């Protein structure tokens, strides 16, 4: 069983010894039965087979590497295409081709060259402080692979991998200055679970049902918006941005500043978990209005589970009442047992208000700190994360900063 | 005017652009110690210390706004540190106040500040622009702050 | 002091004025370039605040007759009128002679750039001559087009700078993108690309010249000249990068003064491989100002094959020439006979006609008639739009020796790409 012999594999050995020679981290992903590694110092992937020796792994190498950092790698929703995701730009590596008994990389070879191409690589030059804040990809399965970028300009841009160099939709959200309202810019974004939505809520007719992604955006102020996205339909500008969503019950701390990440759990109502860097998650309810609220549920103080570091989100494959945070000292699984108790007709009137605040006082969540990497001296975090989805028993596979391979259960 | 434009609706000096006038030299030079330039409701820069205004055009070099402030648009028609309005500074920026996230109203009461210790929160985004927070009044939301230089 | 010389071997020779736009009701003030020349294909491009005309060129000129009156005015000639809702301020075309830019600014809406596909001029199937692509500068009064200049090289670019002191790179392809931008506290006044199109370079409120790489990455920068002082501050009007190391750059009073006038500078610049300083020389006033009431503006234009600089200002009724000397590096005044002069006419009310646009034709394949007998093979045409609405077209008679024809033959322009709305 690969939960055994995978921590002993040379791969570990070999980027381990890389580092002897801001983003949140995630140099991993799996794929089948592959597990992925992204190897910074060669711009390569190391993939070793982890179903179907502690030697063996194929290097898949970029014909045109990136000269930026890669800090985050993440799979398209086809699976053919990885974004490599930096600081300094985005890059997307096409994935070869197998064939073979073995489903290996065009039939084996120790060593594949895959395809690269940048993504919006003006907009990293021309402005040389604009940074990414967060990427990910559009949702659909089925639509050529479109990847959503958040820069430090306070807009979010959509391209095409047929045009990576265009915006296929922009969103502009509204340094040289001081400012007080320094919070008042994006930080994250998430999308919610396909939607059918009318084809009127993007200004065409007919009352046709149309299908749609939330796109939920956290600032660092802890506001948050919504839109919903239909690359078919949606304005090449567009400007039906709701928000900030009123938060309630109304706090006596107002939930603070300092938010740093945000997560669209895939359920209906959907149901936002906003996490700071002072380690506190609420967990939110999004209640229908044509502004929508949230209504914060309850809320989970991790430096009480176990405080200023940046801390990363991370979705359960199988439940999705289940989600996991990583941050310095180490990895917290949450458990949101009262998910499955709402109801999708809920809305954002008194009494429903009421009705899951008497809810909230007899329910709880479950946290864990399932894995601890706190040191004897400086804590680092973690450098890769992944859940291996078997339907006997999900398998976490979590990288260390010094490329240990930890596996949980 | 000997040297200094300032026309910007809203826009003063003090001492007034009248008495800097009166106060250019013989040979055509305006220097003053102390020297405010603020737009009414919005904010106010305060330079301790002798400056030299002569021909310094205020309305391209000076941008108050709502919880902002910029002094010198470009970093390269900008003077090095010491000279021109780029050096030692305070800012006094008004109407700075958080938002609650449950009504969407400004949170204006002393009381309720004190509650979600608002100055401290602008102690830290001082420091994260490189500036030193002074002190914060709840009644006009006036954050005032230094700086080293723009 | 300034250097002056009797040309003889250079004539202007005026063929009739004709008019295209109805004369105005008040003398039109701001800075403005309303002409605009396809030799490529032999169109010319008038705008005003009426609508936008575009002309055969060949219909705009005609010569004059023995018997008839070189005064009088020719009433219409056909071209194609488009309407438009606002009216331009500035017409600009692309390297390829395939864009066509129109600026206008509403008061409602404030400043935009209309970009039109120049084969749509030509599709008679197209009964109303839309843009295919705006571009809308957020900017109201700050947002007036002041310079801008399509790059000699790359058809797709053009920089363009406003009022406010803000200026932007576009590419302009099937649609437009905004490839760099600097902010208005830069304070540009105007706008130049190097002769290949490699670098831009941008005139300053504070009297320098900044080049520039087309991602806006400074490059070099042209110090104010020494003569001017301190209590006598200037900035750059306009620019014209001659030569890698050589410009003609326009001073004028730094507070927007109409009074004082500008002087046109020479300047020519030291190597990596020097360290001398900038050679400056002020030739000063060669469009002599009769007016003092519109924004300054002088209309610059250089050619290499007679190595010399055509000037026209929005204040004069001359145009001038500044050649460069056998010497190869000075340049002087070039000072024509008095029947041999390009000047804008007066007015029927009897008031000066100033200039709004200047171009020059090559396409022109006519000879010139001289005396009943004597014939003279084509020359360029300076064309001027006046203030009244009146064209103003005059023949360069350039013998002086050595200098080759400048006539180059015009093309069919084929539908073929026309971009769409």
């Amino acid at each position: 069983l690969w939960q055994t012999w995978l921590p002993n594999h040379v791969v570990f050995l070999r980027l381990r010894e890389g580092l002897k020679n801001l983003l949140t981290r995630n140099v991993v992903f799996g794929l089948g039965g592959e597990l992925f590694l992204w190897d910074g110092e060669d711009s390569s992937f190391l993939v070793v087979r982890l179903r179907g020796a502690l030697s063996q792994y194929q290097r898949l190498l970029c014909i045109n590497p990136p000269l930026f950092e890669i800090y985050q790698v993440l799979l398209s929703p086809t699976q053919h295409h990885v974004a490599l995701i930096g600081i300094k730009g985005l890059m997307v590596l096409e994935l070869p081709k197998r064939w073979g008994k073995n489903s290996e990389f065009e039939g084996g070879k120790s060593t594949v060259n895959c395809s690269t191409t940048p993504v919006a690589e003006r907009f990293f030059t021309s402005s040389t402080s604009l940074t990414l804040k967060h990427a990910a990809w559009y949702p659909s399965e089925i639509l050529d692979p479109h990847v959503v970028l958040l820069t430090s300009d306070n807009v979010i841009r959509i391209y095409s991998l047929r045009e990576p160099q265009t915006p296929t939709n922009v969103i502009i959200l509204s340094g040289r200055a001081y400012t007080a309202s320094l919070g008042e810019t994006a930080v994250a974004f998430d999308f919610g679970p396909l939607a059918a939505v009318p084809k009127t809520l993007f200004g065409q007719n007919g009352k046709d049902e149309v299908v749609a992604y939330p796109l939920y955006i956290l600032y660092e102020n802890g506001e948050t918006f919504l839109t919903y996205i239909s690359l078919l339909h949606s304005p090449g500008n567009i400007g039906k941005l709701l928000g900030p969503l009123p938060m309630h019950p109304a706090a006596e701390d107002n939930y603070g500043y300092d938010a740093c990440a945000v997560l669209c759990l895939p359920c209906v109502p959907n149901i936002l978990v906003i996490a700071t860097e002072s380690g506190m998650l609420y967990h939110c309810v999004v209640l229908e209005g044509l502004i929508p609220s949230l209504y914060v549920f309850e809320c989970v103080e991790l430096e009480l589970a176990l405080f200023s570091c940046p801390v990363k989100l991370h979705r359960d494959p199988k439940c999705p009442s289940r989600y996991h945070c990583t941050h310095e000292a180490g990895v917290h699984s949450v458990g949101l047992t009262w998910i499955h108790k709402l109801h999708k007709f809920l809305g954002s009137d008194e009494e429903d208000k009421d009705s899951l605040q008497e809810l909230s006082t007899e329910q709880k969540c479950f946290v864990e700190h399932i894995l601890c990497t706190k040191p004897l001296r400086q804590p680092a975090p973690i450098r890769g994360f992944w859940i291996v989805p078997d339907i006997l028993g999900p398998t976490m596979i979590c990288i260390t900063s010094t490329y240990e391979c930890l596996i949980w259960p | 005017m000997a040297g200094i434009i300032l026309t910007k609706v809203g826009y003063y000096t003090i001492p007034s652009m009248d008495d800097l006038a009166k106060i250019t030299n013989e040979k055509g030079e305006c220097i003053v110690s102390d020297f405010t330039i603020g737009r009414k409701g919005y904010g106010s820069i305060y330079f301790e210390g002798d400056v030299n205004l002569t021909n310094l055009n205020l309305d391209d070099i000076v941008h108050i706004r709502r919880k902002e402030v910029v002094v010198y648009l470009d970093d390269n028609q900008k003077p090095p540190v010491g000279e021109g309005l780029n050096r030692k500074a305070e800012v006094t920026l008004d109407g700075v106040w958080p938002t609650d996230k449950t009504s969407r109203c400004l949170i204006k009461s002393p009381d309720r500040l004190a509650d979600i210790n608002y100055e401290g929160r602008l102690e830290a985004v001082s420091r994260k622009q490189g500036a030193q927070f002074k002190e914060y009044r709840p009644e006009t939301g006036s954050w005032v702050f230094k700086v080293s230089h723009f | 002091m300034i250097p002056e010389r009797e040309m003889k071997d250079f004539q202007f020779r005026a063929l009739k004025k004709v008019r295209i736009f109805d004369s105005p009701e008040e003398l039109p003030k701001e800075r403005s370039s309303l002409l605009a020349v396809s030799n490529k294909y032999g169109l010319v491009f008038a705008g005003g605040a009426s609508g936008l005309q575009i002309f055969p060129t060949k219909n705009l000129l005609i010569q004059n007759k023995p018997g008839d009156d070189p005064n009088k005015i020719v009433d219409k000639v056909q071209g194609l009128l488009v309407p438009m809702k606002f009216p331009i301020h500035h017409l600009a075309l692309s390297c390829d002679n395939l864009t066509l830019s129109a600026c206008m600014m509403s008061s409602e809406y404030g400043s935009i750039i209309a970009f039109f596909d120049v084969r749509t001029f030509s599709n008679e199937a197209k009964q109303q001559k839309r843009p295919f692509a705006y571009h809308k500068l957020l900017k109201d009064a700050g947002g007036m087009v002041i310079d801008m200049k399509w790059n000699p090289t790359v058809p797709s670019m053009v920089a363009v700078c406003l009022a406010d002191g803000s200026i932007a790179v576009l590419q302009v392809t099937e649609t437009v993108k905004v490839c760099a931008t600097l902010p208005s506290t830069v304070a540009v006044t105007s706008v130049c690309w190097s002769p290949k199109g490699k670098q831009l370079a941008v005139g300053k409120q504070n009297g320098t010249v900044v080049q520039y790489l087309p991602t806006l990455q400074e490059k070099k920068v042209i110090p104010c000249p020494p003569f001017y002082e301190s209590d006598h501050p200037v900035r750059v009007l306009d620019v014209l990068w001659i030569g890698t190391y050589v410009f003609a750059i326009v001073y004028a009073a730094a507070d927007g003064t109409l009074e004082t006038s500008p002087d046109v500078v020479m300047a020519l610049l030291p190597k990596k491989e020097e360290k001398h300083p900038e050679i400056f020389v002020n030739f000063m006033e060669p469009c002599y100002g009769s007016c003092t009431e519109r924004q300054h503006h002088y209309y610059l234009s250089y050619i290499e094959e007679w190595d010399l600089v055509l000037a026209a200002s929005a204040a004069s009724t001359e145009v001038s020439i500044l050649a460069r000397q056998s010497d190869q590096i000075n340049w002087e005044s070039w000072l024509l006979e008095d029947s041999s002069r390009a000047e804008l006419p007066v007015t029927d009310k009897s008031d000066d006609s100033l200039p709004m646009g200047v171009v020059v034709d090559y396409t022109n394949q006519v000879e010139i008639t001289i005396s009943d007998e004597k014939t003279l093979p084509p020359a360029p045409v300076l064309m001027l739009l006046s203030t009244d609405g009146v064209l103003c077209p005059f023949y360069m008679i350039n013998q002086n020796p050595g200098v080759k024809s400048l006539i180059k033959t015009p093309e069919r322009l084929s539908l073929e790409g026309e971009r769409q709305p």
